[PDB]
RNA sequence: ACGGCUUUUCCGGAGUGUAAAAAGCUCCGGGAAUAAGGGCUGGGCAAGGCCGGUGGCAGCCGCCGCGGUAAUACCGGCGGCCCGAGUGGUGGCCACUAUUAUUGGGCCUAAAGCGGCCGUAGCCGGGCCCGUAAGUCCCUGGCGAAAUCCCACGGCUCAACCGUGGG
């Protein structure tokens, strides 16, 4: 098989090799996975859970 | 594969690692070259793709691009320093680009080895070309372009066997990340070598950054990495 | 206007100088023992023709063109340059050595009639190989492959004889 | 500046204008059609031609290098003007005389002039008296009559 | 002054969606903007969009997925034949099946594959990939 | 030298017939045209003061020649058809 | 250096060929015998850091640059490289050149925005409904000689060349 590519939970473009993206759990939750891309920390885009719906940086 | 295999045994059980993902790379939790990207991760030690990738530590995967000497001056005279550009790669689909300078050529031909490791970066290839569609990774799937400085670079997909249409320090580079066919259009001052090189680095680097769907992925046979037969 | 003028059939270098080019021929004329450039520079137009002729008929539709693509994979499995199953993919992957191996000189050298490639030359110039029955004297000609095992020694030659001393010589190898 | 006009699809005859204008800002193009350099050529458009040595004499060259380079003065039979022409070879000159005919070409430098550190200089001696130079420098001939 | 609805709403889109909005409005509406739209939506370049009636000519509010990396009309609006569609492929397109041009035919605006199967030709109007 | 019939043809217009046929002979040299035109006489019972043959041809690297001639019912008109060229060529009649 | 082989080509003959001749082609006798040059050798650019002369003189140099008594760059010897019955010199057109730019260039500081503005022709022109069919798209009749170009098959030993069909 192959591996998946990360995808941007904001925007949903991937991740590039070396940008400066992050990734983390759920603050609200724990049960899944927030991706940021770049651009969206650096124009400080809003992020929504898609467990439970907490929102926002 | 036999010798770079145990050339990356002892490498790793002699290296005491420094950084924290030269410890994730130690203990076993990473085991492969494409889990250290797409992560925000810093890179700072080399022995991580000598362990990962140890193929590049090859002399038929190396390239010394250029030398030149540069001058600073003084009430006492003349300051000579070198600089050289050079870049190494696996032949399938990882590819890297650094610069060194030293006091003596030697110095400097080991401090650009040792950055072009640090700088390396994974790729997409496939086939795009209205006149061959045979879904092998063996061109770029799709037209793109780099920059920098005044040089600006376009990379157009090519048919099976045309080999490669580009200027030497461009066909060195293509080389080194295992494309075989491509077309090119350039402006600027190409003669300019370390601008030239770069420019087809940052080409190369954004096969990354064009949106694509499913089915581009069967139609142009695209490979991320290794093409892993 | 002007009247026709006759072209050459074969392309030279773009820069004569280019030290991995001259490697690369090199190795290729010793092994094959060609006598100068242009007759290896004659081959390599061969092929690029060949791809040139399936590079357009791949983005190219409608009634001739399908007449076209099969003409050129016709023709190239007569020359013996393509299993009778191959495509018109199979077409990009064709490299120098397969057309320098067609050769009638490499032929009468692989089927064990001389003993070097230099004495099929030699055989081929003087006259002593005869293809299908009649007797041809350039080295160069591509061998179809319908007549590839009608290929022997000429019937008047002295050759023809298996007790003559050159002969045997050949057959020791 | 805005964009680059005119762009429309009933515009034809304005952007052809345009072309044709500017194109006669490229001295290449209008040295030819206008036929410049066929109006002053002494050599009258051919690549060769013959003419009578009148004397000999010697150029310095530019700096910074020195020495002198030898050359003659030839009178061209086509129509009588007089050129400088250079003698290639080390001891050359000693093969020429005064009423000697010798045929001249091109010195080949840039734009189709002068060349080295010469000058002024625009052509060069082939042959003396229907013989070669070359040989005469190198041997293997001898001039005839003396 | 304004010359040219069709070229403001994608010169529009394409700046919009280099900073990651979500979606735009396009000011002076028109037919030709919708038929446009709807054969993006087709193909998946843009999400759902809507006309809202002021007493002028009206604005589309089209929302935006981040699918697209370039659009753009063509000027002129060249004429094209049934047969001749691989040049211009070549001179907008990045590879031979990447993205859509947008052709007007008399049998209404539509792909250039559509376009092409139906065995037609028309006025190229746009470009999408 | 071993000969081979290849097509006979009928010429009521002229009143002659046609004959093309291959001569095989190798490490031969190329047969003369006295000998071609005996083995022909003799073998199509042929009065052979009426048959002129128009030409013998050999190849660059064939053990094979090819060759045609042809054969009137009536001497006075092969006098009266054929060029004085090729009579006198193939012995039939003498150059002033 | 020994031992052997061959005869494309070469010398002398017979036949065929030709309007007549000559070439060509098939056979027979002799014999490795009868057959290599031109340019280049510091970088661009493949190839010498060897020897002998000359000493800012003589000379070389498309361009950059060499030569001022210890010249890898001039002249010559010995070596080496490229192409080869050819290989160098001079002049012209295209490419190189996105240095003419529709595709596809520039104009703050490098060549280049009229000192400023009003307006004629031209070019470019806001949304909806109905009609027309000039532009535009599709189908089909009559045309755009042959030669020249591309492909397959066939005839000259193959080819160049020539014929039959498709474009
Ligand atoms: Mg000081
Ligand atoms: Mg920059
Ligand atoms: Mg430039
Ligand atoms: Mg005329
Ligand atoms: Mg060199
Ligand atoms: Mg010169
Ligand atoms: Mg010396
Ligand atoms: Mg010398
Ligand atoms: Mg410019
Ligand atoms: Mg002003
Ligand atoms: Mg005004
Ligand atoms: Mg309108
Ligand atoms: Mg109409
Ligand atoms: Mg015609
Ligand atoms: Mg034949
Ligand atoms: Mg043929
Ligand atoms: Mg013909
Ligand atoms: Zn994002
Ligand atoms: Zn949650
Ligand atoms: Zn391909």
């Amino acid at each position: 098989l192959k591996f998946e590519i990360p995808v941007c939970t904001s925007c949903g473009r991937e991740i590039t090799p070396r940008e400066h993206a992050t990734h983390f759990v759920c603050p609200n939750c724990g049960e899944a996975i927030i991706w940021r891309c770049e651009t969206c920390r650096l124009l400080a885009k809003p992020y929504k859970c898609p467990k439970c719906g907490w929102e926002g940086p | 594969s036999q010798e770079w295999k145990e050339y990356a045994k002892r490498v790793l059980d002699e290296w005491q690692p420094k950084t924290k993902l030269g410890m994730l790379v130690k203990e076993g939790q990473i085991t492969d070259i494409h889990e250290i990207f797409r992560k925000g991760y810093q890179i700072k030690e080399p022995e991580i793709i000598d362990v990962l990738l140890p193929e590049v530590n090859a002399r038929e995967n190396q390239e010394i691009l250029d030398i030149a000497l540069t001058v600073r001056m003084t009430d006492s005279g003349r300051r000579v320093r070198f600089r050289v550009l050079a870049a190494v790669g696996n032949r399938d689909g990882y590819v890297g680009l650094g610069i060194g300078h030293g006091r003596e050529v030697g110095i400097a031909i080991r401090k650009a080895i040792n950055y072009a490791k640090l700088n390396i970066i994974e790729i997409k290839r496939g086939c795009g070309s209205w006149e061959c569609r045979c879904r092998r990774p063996h061109s770029v799937p799709f037209t793109v372009e780099g920059k920098e400085g005044s040089v600006r670079v376009k990379l157009i997909p090519g048919p099976r066997g045309l080999g490669l249409v580009i200027g030497d320090v461009g066909k060195k580079i293509l080389r080194l990340a295992g494309i075989q066919d491509v077309w090119s259009q350039t402006l600027g001052e190409t003669r300019t070598t370390v601008n030239f090189a770069k420019a087809v680095f940052n080409a190369l680097y954004n096969t990354n950054k064009v949106v694509v769907t499913p089915e581009m992925i069967e139609r142009y046979g695209i490979v991320v990495g290794r093409a892993m037969p | 206007g002007d009247p026709k003028r006759q072209r050459k059939k074969y392309e030279t270098p773009p820069h004569p100088w280019i030290k991995e080019r001259l490697d690369r021929e090199r190795v290729l004329m010793d092994k094959y023992e060609l006598k100068n450039k242009k007759e290896l520079w004659k081959h390599e137009t061969q092929l690029k023709n060949f791809r040139r002729r399936a590079r357009r008929l791949l983005a190219a539709r409608g009634k001739q063109a399908e007449i076209e693509r099969e003409q050129l994979l016709a023709r190239l499995k007569r020359l013996g340059l393509l299993p009778e199953d191959a495509v018109l993919d199979d077409v990009l992957s064709l490299t120098i050595e397969d057309i320098l191996e067609r050769r009638l000189q490499t032929i009468v050298y692989k089927k064990g009639l001389a003993r070097t490639m230099r004495q099929a030359r030699q055989l081929i110039v003087h006259g002593h190989i005869e293809v299908n029955g009649q007797i041809i004297r350039s080295p160069s000609y591509l061998v179809l492959k319908e007549e590839e095992d009608t290929i022997t020694y000429a019937r008047t030659s002295p050759f023809a004889n298996p007790q003559h001393p050159e002969r045997m010589m050949i057959e020791k190898a | 500046p805005g964009k680059k006009a005119p762009n429309g699809e009933f515009a034809g005859r304005k952007l052809k204008l345009k072309r044709k204008k500017f194109r006669w800002s490229d001295i290449r193009y209008k040295r030819r059609v206008l036929r410049l350099k066929e109006k002053s050529d002494p050599l009258e458009g051919a690549p060769q031609a013959r003419g009578i040595v009148l004397e000999k004499i010697a150029v310095e060259a530019k700096q910074p290098n020195s020495g002198m380079r030898k050359a003659v003065r030839v009178q061209l039979i086509k129509n009588g003007k007089v050129v400088t022409a250079f003698c290639p070879g080390d001891g050359a000159i000693k093969f020429i005389d005064e009423h000697d005919e010798v045929i001249i070409e091109g010195i080949g430098g840039p734009k189709g002039g002068s060349m080295g550190d010469i000058p002024g200089i625009r052509y060069k001696v082939v042959k003396v008296n229907r013989v070669s130079l070359k040989e005469l420098v190198k041997g293997r001939k001898e001039k005839p009559r003396r | 002054t304004l010359l040219d609805p069709l070229a403001n709403a994608l010169s529009h889109i394409t700046n919009s969606e280099r900073v990651g909005k979500r979606e735009v409005y396009i000011k002076p509406a028109s037919k030709l903007i919708g038929e446009v739209l709807r054969v993006m939506q087709k193909y998946g370049y843009i999400g759902e969009f809507e006309f809202i009636d002021d007493g002028r000519a009206g604005v589309y509010r089209v929302q935006l997925l981040g699918k697209i990396n370039k659009a753009g009309a063509i000027k002129p609006r060249f004429p094209v034949k049934a047969r001749d569609y691989e040049r211009w492929e070549k001179r907008f397109l990045p590879a031979f099946e990447f993205g859509i041009l947008i052709v007007s035919t008399s049998q209404g605006v539509m792909s250039h594959k559509e376009a092409r199967e139906k065995g037609i030709g028309g006025r190229l109007i746009a470009y999408v990939y | 030298m071993e000969i081979k019939i290849t097509e006979v043809k009928e010429n009521k217009l002229i009143g002659r017939k046609e004959i093309y046929f291959e001569i095989y002979h190798p490490g031969e040299p190329t047969p003369s045209r006295k000998d071609v035109k005996g083995k022909l006489v003799a073998m199509l019972d042929l009065n052979p003061e009426t048959t002129v043959i128009q030409y013998i041809r050999s190849y660059f690297g064939s053990y094979k020649s090819k060759g045609y001639a042809k054969y009137y019912y009536d001497k006075d008109r092969m006098l009266y058809i054929e060029p004085e060229y090729i009579l006198i060529r193939d012995g039939i009649i003498e150059k002033k």
